[PDB]
Formats: C-alpha cells, structure tokens, sequence
C-alpha cells in the first residue's frame, strides 16, 4: 500500500512549496529536465532571502514605529541595507518615500 | 561629517546632536571615539525587529461581553 | 478629451512639491516646461507599449498587469500594484 | 451561481509562516505581502533564466543544484550569496540524509 | 525691527521635510487620467484604462521625477550652484542615457 | 462618562520617539543637587558644588542609565522576552564588569 | 532640614521610565526602579569621592566641572562639552 | 550498571572537574605557530618569530577563549536553556564592548 | 623547485576537541555545532589585530623579529596586561 | 608577481592618450589614480565573473566566449572577438 506520504516541505525542513517550484520549473520552458536538488536549493535560497528581508523590514518598522509592515518600511530597509540596495537597484517600491540622504551645501546659514 | 549630519537634521548651526549623529554614522569615528559621550545630544534610532506592534491579536483576550 | 489643456495639467505647485520631495529647494522657471515635456515623452512611450501589448492580447482595455510588464521591459520593475 | 472560475497562485501562507518563525507576535499588511510576493516571483524568474542560460552555455540540458548555486552566486553579492549557498547545501544534505 | 517675514529657503526645507516624512501622493488623479487618455487617443480610438493602472503609472512617474530632480540637484551642487537649470536637466538626461 | 485612560506598547513607542527625537533633559536639577550634596556630606563637611559640575554629572548619569537600559533590553530580546528584569540588570552588570 | 531618606526617591519613577524609553525600553518592570536608583547612587558616590579627593589634593573646597571631567576620564568615561 | 552504556552529561562533569584543576596548554603549539605565521605573512614577509612570543600568544588566546566561553554559558543559562548557541556569543561580545 | 608553504589549513588548525576542551575548562558542558567556526573566526581576528600591532612595533623599532616584550606591550596597549612571560 | 607594480602598469601617458581619444584636452593630476582604481574594480568584477563561469564549466582556462558572456550579463555587449 501507500502507507504514508510526508510533504516535501516537512522532509526538507523549509517552508516553501518545493512541489510548486518544480512544477514552475517544468512548465516554465526553462529546460527539458528538472533536477531533484535544484528545487530544494531554490526554495532554501528564497526562504533565507525572505527571512532576511522580513528582518530588515521589522528593523525599519521599529525605526518608524507602526502596527504593520508598510511599503515605506520596506523602502527604508532596502535603502538601509547596502546588499539589498545593490541587489534591487532598479526596483521602485510604490506607496513609499525616499530617505533623507543629503549632502551639506544647501543649508540655511 | 558634522555638516552631513546637520543637513540630515536641517539646522542653522552645528549642534552636539549633529556631532553625535555624525560620530554614530561614521564607523571609523565610532570605533575611534568609543568611550566618548557627547553632552546635550540624543542617540540614534538603531533598533532591532522584535518589540513591534504586531501582536496579530491572537486570541489572548478572554471575556469581551 | 481633445484639449491642449493637458501639458499644463501637471500644475506648477505639483512639480514644485515633487522637486521638494526629491531634494530640490529652489526651482527655476523653465524647469516646469522641460519636466512636462519629459513626462509627456515617457507617458507616450509607456502608453504605446501598453497599446501594443493590448493589441497583441486581443483586448481593448489597458490593465495594470500590462502596465507592469511594459515597465519591466523598459527597465523599471514596479511592485505593489499587481503581481 | 456561475460555471466556476479559476484560482490564482501566491505565497501568502509561506510568507506568513516565515514571518511568524523569524519574529513572534508579528504581522504584515496586504501591500507588503503583495510586494514580497512580487519580489519572490521576480527573483525566481531571474534565477530560473540564469540557470537556463548556464545550462544552454554548458552544452547540457539538466539544471541541477550546481546550476542553481552558480546562478545564486552570480546574482546575489558576497555575504548574502555565501549564506544562501550554505543554506542550500544544508538543505541538500538534509534531503540526501532523509527523504 | 527684525524681519518678521520668514526668510527664503527655510519654508522650502520645511516643505521638503513634510513631503519626505509622508507617504501621500502629489500628482492629481483625474488630470493624469485625462492626460493618458489624450495620449492613448493618438494610437487606438475608443480605449479604456484601469484605476490600478493609472495609479501605478502616476507612482512610477512620481518616482522618475523625484530621481530626475535629485540628479539635477546633485549636478547643481557640483556646479557651485543652489538651484536647478534646464541645462542641468539636459546634462543629466545626456549622462543617464535618455537623450543622446 | 469615560475620561479616557491610556495603555502601553503603542503610546510607549510614541514616547520613545518623542524622547529620541529631542535633546532636552529628563532628570531634575535640584533633586540631583541635593542627592550629590547628601553624598558629599558623608566625606567632607561644608562642601559646595558647581552648576556646570552638577550638569555634567546629570548628563553622564543619564547616558550611563540609557546604556544600561539598552543593554538590559537587548538581554531581554535575546531571552525571548519583551520586558526588563532585575536578573537581566544583574547579568548585564556582571558581563560589563561592574559587579566589583 | 533636608531628608537623607528623601534622596533615593528623588529620581522619580516617571523619570526612570522616560530614561528607559529614551534608551530603548518599552515596558519597565516594578523592581527596576530600585535597582536603577541603587546603581546610580553607587556611581554618584564613586564620582563624588573621586572629586572630593581631587579637591583635597588641589587645596580647595569647591568641586569644579574640570575636576568632575578629570575624574570621569580617569574612571573611563570621557565627556565633552562642559569643560575643555 | 553495564560497561556498554554511558549516561550522557555525566562524563562531562568528570572531564570538567579534571580539566579545571590543571594548568596545561590545551591548544597544540604546532597548529598555532603555522596560524601565527600565516597571519603575519599578510602584513610583512621575512619575519622570524621568537620562541617566547608564541607561548604568550597561545596563553592569551586560551584565556580569552575561556572568558568568552564562560560569558556564553552565563548568557545561555539566562534564557532558561542549558546549552550554548551562536546567538549568545554575538550578544556577549556586543555587551562586552568588542563588536560595537 | 622544492617548495611547500602554508595554506588555508590554518582556521581548521584549532581542532574541534581543542575548542571543546577550552569550553570545558571555562565552564561550558555542551557545545553546539556552529560554535567552533565562530570561535575560530574571533580568534583569527584577535590574532590578526595583535600581529598587526606587533608588526607595527617591530617596524618602529627597526627590527625584523617579533619579541615577547613587543607582544606584551601590544597586549597592554590593547587592554590585557599579561604577566610571567617578560617583565 | 609584484603586488605593487600593476596599478602603475596603466602608465600616465596611456591614460592621457585614452582621455584624448575620448574628448578630454587637459587632464588633472589625481585623475590617473581614480581611473586606475575604477579600472581595477571593473577588471576584478569581470575576472570574478569569468572565474565563476569557468568553475561552472569544469575548466581551468578563461576563454573569450566566457568573457563575452560575462560582459553581456553585466550589460556591455561586445562584438568581433567571438560569436
């Protein structure tokens, strides 16, 4: 019989849909074949990136103090993290402002 | 660096608050003047990400009626 | 409508508020006309791309998904509105 | 009422679980969730395209963990790329030890 | 006695602070919709737009204008000036690759 | 009938913002002067202090208390808690080297 | 006329709470105020003893901001502004 | 009981009690000398290390590691745990004032 | 030519049993897995700083050999007064 | 193999000839150091990309095809050498 069938997320220890990742890799016309460890690697990388971005967003949120994560806090975190700013260089977050990063000339004497 | 922090805070003169802003912003200045406390100035909002309003209610409350 | 009252739609206080939000304190006189022209050219390009996408999709309505796709094809990835 | 519809796909539950794991008594908004989903989809598409290009340049046809690791090292910068590579290797080792 | 009227630049900086510490919009909605409709009329007739589409368009236009104004202000600061100029806008568009 | 009271978390964070975005003092002046006078009375009798001296003392005490509270809050965050504790203060003083 | 017993309570509870808020603490416990007052009293005692020793060495009877800054620098806390 | 089943956590006690009453060097001299030479190769080449400098370096490193491990254990006991974690070493080094 | 120099087999020089014995001598009973890498990194950073200070002292003294006296002087300048070896 | 005679490899007359071919008449003094630093950073990035590509291709020699692929991935499509 089939006995049991544990989920891929439970057997990998992650919280990302490995099955959906494999289905998207198979139906996305990227390649004729899809490996076994490639979806797990992609899911782990995406989960780590999401966790780091959520941590930076919470940092910016407590820096701005609000009840929920807003695109303004997301832009604050992206501009604060040098690695995030270097990665998402051509990414514009809607419904958010910029950071007061100014020089030192246009000042009232 | 003090002028940088001043235009970041926008004021007519350099104040100890701007000096502390510049010292805490510059990593080299913070490493050099580690045990230096600037009077008449505040700190920087450099906080983590746990103590945030976000409880997501999560049951918790009991008799509401 | 059919009016030249469109380049002047972006009012001077609006462009001034945009320059203040950016980081400009004093805005010159001929800045507004150049900003309106650049915005009109950019909007023309984006609307042409969206019209081409809608004609390829066999539709008559420009959608936010098509706008986001055109902005990503141009080189400006926008988040929030869409997915 | 009508002859059914079609359901879309997202990662809202996964993002919520990741946020709850990395922080207690946490929460998120709809706009932030949509932005996070769009970022995840964009990074996924970029990494998939990079892996496909690498497999086409290597005269192969099977995108594996090596191709994904190379795409991650080429996309992500330095410390973030190293941490992602370490996490991926740990996940691969866990999958090989237990399926 | 002393100038009771506020000095220039100062209220401009307070407006910069108010606009940077907020998340609201600046460009109007219906005028922008009429502008994009007039632009789309030159391509295909009887065209309709979406609320989310025009909102995303206005947001992208605001971000692009903010970036262009920031570049122009940096060019003016480097050129020993404290105001933007059409020649500065032209030079910024030439360096960024939006002209020649 | 309801005179409107208050509760922590959110208003506490707004108070943190008000106190971090300002440069004023928190500890009183004359009570601190009486405290330092009572302390100096245990050493030498008929002693006088200076205004700048007690001001610098209050500033240094405020900075030290701020640093100690920051360390205690970090210890509480690491210990899966959202409040400070006397055991956390003791552990912070033990790690920092102020136990003796 | 002054009360030596009304000095540890001089640092009021709202004052310590405002200090903890300026630092980075949201919720302050009950026994935190007593420990903070005790630590502040010990630190003030040490600094005042150092200043008294410096004043007795300088053959004076008034504690000056320069002596306070010197004692703070000798302890390991360099303070700027007040003095030079 | 039986000489084929040891109770974990019991032999570590005897090991700690036996190692806390001795003053011998735990780290070996050969893997440490190569480490010191490899590190010094980046600053300036053609360097000859004395036989007494490496001993003092190893002693200072052992003392610093013992202190750091004691601080990490004291921090780990605080969070109702019993074992150490990399999330405690960073907190201890930040409270001590080394990472800043 | 006959040549063999030092490699990256140096961070792994501080063996895991050595770090475990150090943690036991300190006061730790159970040591985690990622503790060894962090300890090796911290020790490498500290050794780098001390060796840089000693190299600066030797270059100022117009010499090419690091001495125990210079090591003790650098440790005292950092904030760690060591006795025994030297004087 | 001197770690110090490589940044100075791009001689000052070479940088001056490059600036003249570009469109610069008078070159300042500190321009050469900044140009050498920027060129070193760009070469470091391109060489790192080529090394990653060679390690992915299971080889030990950097080829012009890999260099062209890295330049195209960075955003600089070069023709002639390759195809």
């Amino acid at each position: 019989a089939r006995a049991k069938a544990k989920t891929r997320s439970s057997r990998a220890g992650l919280q990302f849909p490995v099955g959906r990742v494999h289905r998207l890799l198979r139906k996305g016309n990227y390649s004729e074949r899809v490996g076994a460890g490639a979806p797990v690697y992609l899911a782990a990388v995406l989960e780590y990136l999401t966790a780091e971005i959520l941590e930076l967003a919470g940092n910016a949120a407590r820096d701005n103090k609000k009840t929920r994560i807003i695109p303004r806090h997301l832009q604050l975190a992206i501009r604060n993290d040098e690695e995030l700013n270097k990665l998402l260089g051509r990414v514009t977050i809607a419904q958010g402002g910029v950071l007061p990063n100014i020089q030192a000339v246009l000042l009232p004497k | 660096l003090a002028g940088n922090a001043a235009r970041d805070n926008k004021k007519t003169r350099i104040i100890p608050r701007h000096l502390q802003l510049a010292i805490r912003n510059d990593e080299e200045l913070n490493k050099l003047l580690g045990r230096v406390t600037i009077a008449q100035g505040g700190v920087l909002p450099n906080i983590q990400a746990v103590l945030l309003p976000k409880k997501t209610e999560s049951h918790h409350k009991a008799k509401g009626k | 409508k059919v009016l030249r009252d469109n380049i002047q739609g972006i009012t001077k206080p609006a462009i001034r508020r945009l320059a203040r939000r950016g980081g400009v304190k004093r805005i010159s006189g001929l800045i507004y006309e150049e900003t309106r022209g650049v915005l009109k050219v950019f909007l023309e390009n984006v609307i042409r791309d969206a019209v081409t996408y809608t004609e390829h999709a066999k539709r008559k309505t420009v959608t936010a998904m098509d706008v986001v796709y055109a902005l990503k094809r141009q080189g400006r990835t926008l988040y929030g509105f869409g997915g | 009422k009508k002859r059914k519809r079609s359901r879309k796909e997202s990662y809202s539950v996964y993002v919520y679980k990741v946020l709850k794991q990395v922080h207690p008594d946490t929460g998120i908004s709809s706009k932030a969730m949509g932005i996070m989903n769009s970022f995840v989809n964009d990074i996924f598409e970029r990494i998939a395209g990079e892996a496909s290009r690498l497999a086409h340049y290597n005269k192969r046809s099977t995108i594996t963990s090596r191709e994904i690791q190379t795409a991650v090292r080429l996309l992500l910068p330095g410390e973030l790329a190293k941490h992602a590579v370490s996490e991926g290797t740990k996940a691969v080792t866990k999958y090989t030890s237990a399926k | 006695k002393k100038p009771h009227r506020y000095r220039p630049g100062t209220v401009a900086l307070r407006e910069i602070r108010r606009y940077q510490k907020s998340t609201e919009l600046l460009i109007r909605k219906l005028p922008f919709q009429r502008l994009v409709r007039e632009i789309a009329q030159d391509f295909k007739t009887d065209l309709r737009f979406q609320s989310s589409a025009v909102m995303a368009l206005q947001e992208a236009c605001e971000a692009y204008l903010v970036g262009l104004f920031e570049d122009t202000n940096l060019c003016a600061i480097h050129a020993k000036r404290v105001t933007i100029m059409p020649k500065d806008i032209q030079l910024a568009r030439r360096i960024r690759g939006e002209r020649a």
